[PDB]
């Protein structure tokens, strides 16, 4: 029905800033307020303006006053966020809504983006190492996996000989050390079949243009 | 300026089960108060609207009710997809102010973790660096803690944990928990202890190894 179509996941460094753009179709543009939140991740989601296309009057929160920069093209039904002298704590998703009275007296948003997320860091793209985990020195099942450690930007994607390996498999969200990214993924498997027949976790960076196989292989000593 | 505050960030229940979100605002907000639903995919849609008035294209199941400062949002039978992140927010004055939402989640049997441990691999040492791995998987609730002991010793520095969403098929979650030192810290302590706790079991279960033994 109204569709709007919001931008895709942007890097940008410290002091920089970037522009968020959100299509909207499905209704008169012209006619009804659109409006930017901010959403950080423990917290709630924030207001940051509103925009009214055809006399682009605009209103903004005092916080945003200076930071964010609020316009719109009726020709294209596009609006567009300019974030400026951008910090971490920039680091967010973004939403772009419209506002409709449903009764008379309130404000309410009845349809939303699908939301932009900002990645503000001062990091390079960097590859990823890829670490095979073996258990040292026994169930009838066992549990390996494989430690991706400092890449730089997400995504990365993980599976296990090439997907032969769905179910037993757990990989965790990424956490963020010294400006890098790190995650680690898990496979099960009874304990039958495996030294015996291989297992092969498959990293890939799209963004560093990087795929990598390590084979997991039990670690003996001597 | 109108804060608007949701006790409950987390809520358990079981499917066809009657689940109440409430909200509160720190003023009155006058009635003016709307329900949102946001989805893991991060999709939002508006249910209720100015307190009770339910929008168009929404289940039945949904109600809301409230008054003054206080406001509540109701699902009679709770369906697989009702499974999501609730919010509400003000339209009585500007700002406009959201809470900070409550997350839905699935009730099923206490299961106790399944815990691997991980010494560092040797590709890694060749870079300098030493991971610990302790992989918690397959467990509920999702409440639980890891604690990293080194010899007598416990340690909190280089341990970084990450969580999965309740698994939608399952209804479990899994934990990674990770101790990330350098070579010579490494090789210079021996016993590497990994204990997580949980409501199933009065005992920690306890993974370990020593970096000395084969």
């Amino acid at each position: 029905e109204v569709q709007l179509q919001q931008s895709g996941t942007v890097l940008a460094r410290p002091g920089a800033s970037v522009k968020m753009s959100c299509e909207a179709s499905g209704y008169t543009f012209t006619s009804y307020w659109m409006h930017w939140l901010k959403k950080r991740p423990g917290q709630g989601l924030e207001w940051i303006g509103t925009i009214y296309p055809g006399n682009s009057d605009s209103s903004y929160n005092q916080r945003f006053k200076g930071k964010a920069k609020l316009t719109a093209v009726t020709s294209t039904s596009t609006a567009y966020m300019e974030l400026s002298s951008l910090t971490n704590e920039d680091s967010a998703v973004y939403y772009c809504t419209r506002e409709r009275g449903l009764y008379y007296g309130g404000r309410s948003f009845d349809y939303w983006g699908q939301g932009t997320t900002l990645t503000v860091s001062s990091a390079k793209t960097t590859p990823p190492s890829v670490y095979p985990l073996a258990p040292g020195s026994t169930n009838s099942m066992v549990t390996l996996g494989c430690l991706v450690k400092g890449y730089f930007p997400e995504p990365v994607t993980v599976t296990w000989n090439s997907g032969s390996l769905s179910s037993g498999v757990h990989t965790f969200p990424a956490v963020l050390e010294s400006d890098l990214y790190t995650l680690s993924s898990s496979v099960t498997v009874p304990s039958s079949p495996r030294p015996s027949e291989t297992v092969t976790c498959n990293v890939a960076h799209p963004a560093s243009s990087t795929k990598v196989d390590k084979k997991i292989v039990p670690r003996d000593c001597g | 300026d109108i804060q608007m505050t949701q006790t409950t960030s987390s809520l358990s229940a079981s499917l066809g089960d009657r689940v109440t979100i409430s909200c509160r605002a720190s003023q009155d907000i006058s009635n003016y108060l709307t329900w949102y639903q946001q989805k893991p995919d991060g999709t939002v849609k508006l249910l209720i609207y100015y307190t009770s008035k339910l929008h168009s294209g929404v289940p039945s199941r949904f109600s809301g009710s409230g008054s003054g400062t206080d406001y509540s949002l109701t699902i009679s039978n709770l369906e697989q997809e009702d499974v999501a992140n609730y919010f509400c927010q003000q339209g009585n004055s500007l700002p406009p102010t959201f809470g900070g939402g409550t997350k839905l989640e699935i009730k099923r049997a206490d299961a106790a973790p399944t815990v691997s441990i991980f010494p560092p691999s040797s590709e890694q040492l060749t870079s300098g660096g030493a991971s610990v791995v302790c992989f918690l998987n397959n467990f509920y609730p999702k409440d639980i803690n890891v604690k990293w002991k080194i010899d007598g010793s416990e340690r909190q520095n280089g341990v970084l944990n990450s969580w999965t969403d309740q698994d939608s098929k399952d209804s479990t979650y899994s934990m990674s928990s990770t101790l990330t030192l350098t070579k010579d810290e490494y090789e210079r302590h021996n016993s590497y202890t990994c204990e997580a706790t949980h409501k199933t079991s009065t005992s920690p279960i306890v993974k370990s190894f020593n970096r000395n033994e084969c």
